[PDB]
């Protein structure tokens, strides 16, 4: 009735519109000149990846999330859950890779186009794109996600279309780890540091100017880090407290919290490319 | 300019040897450098060839595995193994330096030469000895089995006009361009098949063997020879 | 008296302007109104060289009409080769600020100028593959501006010391030395016949000297503003100017006044460049809205904005035959046209 | 001194100014323009020519 | 076609040349030296060391710093000036030795004010924009030694020196006689209210009290850089 048709246009909606931002920042980034700047890549490369995962991975939890049921059959979920982990890696870890690269922005004033050149920024990349293509691929078509609880497994799948992600105790501890943990803890370090210089330099600046006769950075902080932690962190903690507790959950909460990741993708090239000045100058110029 | 080279003798069959050319007098890092054999009753024929950097290595098609080559620039020096000889190679050794742009002249200086001693385009001199004096015209022939013009335009086509007794020279490249050094008494000509070497006036510093070589694909093979007596 | 000497020297000067006031009859916009229209073209860059690293100041072509060199301000110079866009030579140069190039006639020669008050020429063609520096001239007490090249044994150099000089290689100094301009010149163009000359200055005004005869012969009254380059008609009886009062103008070395001049309204900003083509039939222009406006030389107007970089144009010019038109700008990027 | 020199040879400069007999501008206009009409038949860049002699294709 | 693939392989190697020159040429910072000929500034130079313009090098913490000192032409760097536009920063030294009785030879009043119309030429320029200059107060044993020893007063010529005072943020270093820290403070708030008119927050001025034979100008000038660099950056990610 309504409500399938109401999560239809709404997965339409999101679909669509992150195809339309990732095509078009793509197309921004590829043929400028004045665009060259390594961060520029890396901002590229997570344009790429949001895209990948818009027109590759989307269309078909669509239909899995709607209909309760997989008609693909039981061959394509072997692929689609490893290339839905793989994309939620490697944007979180170009996302850890972009404020790296501003700490020694900020941070480092004079030895800065020494430390950060083409070949920095591609060892980057290639490090975002290699290891969680390696860890989702050995861990979903080697059977070690659910190594240690064969009958429970099958229990927890006997769910919409079977389909479903299952979790041990030892493999949810790492995928919490290694996937959430770092990239946030330095994020959190970087941001905090940052918004400490830039309070001290505007403080400096604004006494100077007022004895001779925060905004922007607080609300620039606040608005990537809330949009960042927004989506993934609720998702990480359920899908880590899950295997410690007796597994009693919502597949409907299930479905929500992953298509707020889901959300968070679609929201992320807004942030990094359409908020400053020099990229929707370039735009505008055409 | 100056180009030493050392190594060459007689040695028995099976066994490896040592060649070596230095440059003294100019920066040979940037040009590319070509060694050339030359039987004692025959033409020159190319041996090896070296880039400018390395980049592009080239051994001769006849043999290839029992050649090697390698230069190293801060000594200055130019070296060649060879292993397993037979007695094919029984020809003398020249080491000579190219470089190639825009408007340059490939071939310009040839070393002394060393003696050593124990299909693709084909070019052949109809005449072997044309016999003339000084004061009358001397027309040398050249003949190739296919068209040397390529789609850029340029007819690659070299004579070098080598004297009895010294190292060989450069006379005309590029079948159009005269040479620095070679006094305005020759000229060359051609078509695509039939080229012709022209000389007006004739003095005692003319008598010598006349070549004539094509870099349009790369056997790098030369022409017969023509000797003049007087 | 001093006043009462200066006072018959304006008497003179005023006549003078009046007898070339009535030295003119009519205009040639009316003479120009029996010419068919142009056509507007849409050429379109056919090759990039992208081989610098700071601002390009100065380029020249050469005698093939297909070789051509340029100045960069990072310290270097690289000769391009304009068809497979191959890097034919690289110098590096003693003197990070430079302003000027330029390439013999009989591509054997190279000169350099800038700050540092010192001509360089170097000997493309040595015995060694690399290029040697061979002479250096100095004797200027001013900033290079031109460097021009009079034959394989000439050279006519312009430098800030409002003075400019013809030099010879052999004997090391300058043979003959003009003065008379107030101003800092900057701007020179030789004759096909390499006998006369002119140049300009910041002085608002364009004085044509004979090589020969030794001084000054013609002077012109210029824009409201300096002059930043100058070029001579292919024909040579005729020139053009451009300054920073947004207009360019032509004059005539006959008549001894203003022929034509160019100006729009929408456009602001100070010419840097000018060229003509072999038949002088369009005019080309550089402003620093980043595109090189194309001109007519005869309807005074434009003909298409031919617009494609992105910084501010300082150098541009056509090959011998009109083939090709290249052009640099201070984002380090060559780009030929056609 | 300096000036009084400078004086009289910038007078000198505008007497053969004066008497250079500068011609009018019709003549040199109708010059300028059958040399251009003249000359406006083997230059490129104002009548463009096929893709086939041209050196720049692409 | 052995020609074309020996001037590419000629090409790849220039290229190659172009790109080490590339990279070495990323780690220096470029300073433009300004001033007058009354001033020490061959001796600021000739310290910080340890025909055209000059060139000179130093090394600073691992970092390279290339400083052109301006021997030139003529007095009118209006077409010169054009050229730098991508420096880090302009050095401007002033000497604080002229009197009011040193007024000048034939042209104007006293050098002082010769140097203040000098320094607001500089910074109102309209190709000198986003440059931040280091102002330079330069001589200032003599001015200590004629302010105590009488036979010229600053006062006669400056007005508005009878109603300044030494402000609270002044630093008792000389530790001998307020009249030199008035005068000190005097000069320097009189540079910085012909500076500070102008700009819009993209370039500022950094006053400095040193001498001809001083030694801690490398660190003046390297912690000048640091924080001119980190402002540009800060400001161009909207953190400032
Ligand atoms: N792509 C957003 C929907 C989504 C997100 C994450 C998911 O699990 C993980 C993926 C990558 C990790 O590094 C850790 C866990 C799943 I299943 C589904």
């Amino acid at each position: 009735n309504d409500v399938r048709a109401s999560l239809y246009s709404l997965m339409v909606l999101i679909i669509l519109t992150t195809l339309v931002g990732n095509l078009i920042v793509i197309v921004s980034i590829s043929h400028f000149k004045q665009l060259h700047t390594p961060t520029n890549w890396l901002i590229h490369s997570m344009a790429t990846v949001d895209f990948l995962l818009g027109c590759l991975v989307m269309p078909y939890s669509m239909v899995r999330s709607a209909e309760h049921c997989w008609y693909f059959g039981e061959v394509f979920c072997k692929i689609h859950t490893s290339t839905d982990i793989m994309l939620s890696s490697a944007s979180i870890f170009h996302l850890s890779f972009i404020s790296i690269d501003r700490y020694y922005a900020v941070c480092d004033p004079l030895r800065y186009k020494a430390k950060m050149n083409i070949l920095v920024i591609c060892v980057m990349i290639f490090i975002s794109w290699s290891v969680p293509a390696v860890f989702a691929f050995g861990m979903i078509f080697l059977e070690l996600n659910f190594k240690g609880a064969e009958e429970i497994y099958y229990k927890h799948v006997h769910c919409r279309g079977g389909c479903s992600v299952f979790f041990s105790k030892i493999s949810g501890v790492l995928t919490f780890m290694t996937s959430f943990y770092i990239p946030g803890s330095i994020m959190l370090c970087v941001y905090y540091r940052i918004y400490l210089i830039a309070k001290e330099q505007a403080r400096l600046i604004s006494d100077a100017n007022q004895k001779l006769q925060e905004r922007k950075a607080v609300k620039t902080l606040g608005i990537v880090m809330g949009v960042f932690l927004i989506c993934w962190c609720p998702f990480f903690i359920c899908t880590v407290m899950d295997p410690f507790l007796h597994y009693i959950i919502p597949p409907t909460l299930n479905d929500v919290l992953i298509w707020f990741g889901y959300l968070n993708s679609t929201f992320n090239p807004m942030v990094y490319a359409f908020f400053y000045p020099w990229f929707r100058k370039a735009l505008k110029m055409m | 300019v100056q180009l030493v080279e050392s190594g060459g003798g007689l040695v028995q069959p099976g066994g490896s040897r040592k060649l070596s050319c230095s440059a003294s007098g100019f920066a040979f890092s940037s040009f590319g450098m070509h060694w050339v054999r030359q039987a004692p009753e025959k033409g020159l024929e190319w041996v090896a060839y070296i880039s400018s950097g390395s980049g592009t290595i080239y051994y001769a098609d006849t043999v290839k595995g029992r050649f090697t080559i390698s230069r190293d620039d801060p000594k200055n020096t130019l070296f060649l193994q060879m292993t397993s000889l037979r007695s094919e190679d029984t020809a003398m050794y020249y080491c000579v330096r190219s470089i190639y742009y825009y408007g340059s002249s490939p071939f310009d200086f040839w070393g002394q030469g060393t003696t050593l001693t124990v299909s693709d385009i084909v070019m052949t001199q109809a005449t072997s000895s044309v016999p003339v004096t000084p004061g009358e015209s001397v027309s040398i022939s050249c003949r190739s089995s296919k068209s040397l013009l390529h789609s850029n335009g340029n007819t690659y086509l070299y004579w070098f006009l080598q004297r009895p007794g010294q190292s060989p020279q450069l006379l005309i490249y590029r079948m159009s361009n005269l040479a620095s050094g070679v006094p305005d008494r020759f000229s060359g000509s051609g078509s695509g098949t039939a080229f012709t070497l022209t000389i007006s006036r004739l003095e005692a510093e003319d008598v010598g063997v006349y070549y004539c070589m094509q870099h349009l694909e790369y056997p790098l093979t030369f022409g017969a020879g023509t000797k003049l007596e007087l | 008296e001093l006043d009462q000497l200066r006072q018959e020297a304006e008497q003179l000067k005023n006549q003078i302007r009046d007898a070339r006031k009535a030295c003119a009859d009519a205009t040639l916009s009316q003479i120009t109104n029996n010419i068919d229209p142009v056509g507007r073209i849409q050429m379109r860059t056919r090759r990039t060289l992208r081989g610098h690293l700071a601002k390009i100041y100065a380029m020249h072509w050469g005698t093939d009409s297909r070789l051509l060199v340029s100045a960069s301000q990072d310290g270097k110079l690289i000769i391009w080769d304009s068809y497979t866009t191959n890097k034919v030579h690289a110098i590096p140069l003693r003197s990070s600020w430079v302003m000027t190039c330029a390439y013999a006639p009989s591509g054997n020669y190279v000169a350099c100028g800038g700050l540092d008050n010192i001509c360089s020429i170097y000997n493309l063609k040595t015995r060694e593959g690399n290029v040697r520096v061979s002479r250096e001239l100095a004797g200027h007490t001013g900033y290079l501006s031109c460097c021009r090249f009079l034959d394989d044994n000439q050279i006519v150099t312009s430098s800030g010391d409002t003075t400019c000089a013809l030099w010879d290689i052999e004997t090391g100094q300058q043979t003959t030395t003009f003065t008379g301009h107030t101003g800092d010149v900057m701007s020179l163009s030789l004759a096909p016949d390499t006998r006369l000359f002119v140049s300009g200055a910041c002085d608002a005004s364009a004085k044509l000297w004979d090589v020969r005869e030794g001084m000054c012969r013609q002077t012109f009254t210029g824009h409201e503003s300096d002059i930043n380059a100058i070029c001579f008609f292919p024909n040579g009886n005729a020139f053009a100017t451009g300054s920073d009062d947004a207009t360019c103008r032509l004059f005539d070395l006959r008549a001894d006044q203003e022929l034509m001049t160019y100006s729009h309204d929408n456009i602001i900003c100070g010419i840097t460049s000018v060229s003509f083509s072999k038949s002088g039939r369009l005019l080309l222009a550089g402003y620093d809205d980043f595109n090189c406006n194309v001109w007519d030389a005869l309807k005074a107007d434009r003909a298409g904005v031919l617009a494609g970089h992105d910084n501010r144009v300082s150098c541009l010019g056509v090959t011998d035959d009109g083939m090709a038109v290249a052009t640099g700008s201070w984002d380090s990027f060559l780009k030929i046209w056609n | 001194t300096a000036s009084i020199a400078q004086a009289r040879k910038l007078v000198e400069q505008l007497k053969m100014e004066a008497n250079i007999d500068r011609i009018k501008v019709s003549k040199a206009a109708a010059d300028l323009m059958a040399y251009c009409e003249a000359h406006a038949k083997e230059d490129p860049l104002l009548t463009p020519v096929p893709a086939s002699e041209n050196p720049f294709r692409e | 076609r052995n020609e074309e693939k020996a001037q590419r392989e000629a090409n790849k190697k220039i290229e190659k040349q172009l790109q080490k020159d590339k990279q070495v040429y990323r780690a220096t910072h470029r300073l433009l030296l300004l001033g007058a000929g009354e001033s020490g500034k061959n001796t600021i130079v000739k310290q910080m060391r340890i025909s055209g313009i000059f060139e000179t090098k130093f090394q600073v913490d691992k970092v390279n710093f290339h400083m052109f000192d301006v021997g030139a032409q003529r007095d009118e760097r209006r077409k010169w000036i054009q050229c730098f536009n991508d420096v880090t920063a302009i050095i401007f030294v002033v000497a604080s030795s002229s009197y009011n009785m040193v007024i000048r030879e034939d042209n104007q009043t006293n050098r002082l004010q010769a140097a203040l119309k000098l320094f607001d030429s500089i910074w109102n320029n309209k190709w000198l924009r986003d440059t931040s200059v280091i102002l330079f107060l330069n001589k200032q044993d003599l001015l200590a030694e004629k302010v105590l020893a009488g036979k010229s007063k600053i006062e006669d010529y400056f007005p508005e020196f009878a109603r300044y005072t030494t402000p609270e943020d002044a630093t008792p270093e000389p530790g001998e006689d307020p009249r030199v820290t008035r005068a000190k403070y005097f000069i320097r708030d009189e540079f910085l209210r012909i500076s500070t008119a102008s700009g819009d927050g993209r370039h500022y001025c950094y006053p400095h009290f040193t001498c001809s034979v001083d030694t801690e100008n490398i660190r003046r000038v390297f912690n000048d850089c640091r924080d001119i660099i980190q402002r540009m950056h800060l400001r161009q990610y909207e953190l400032l």
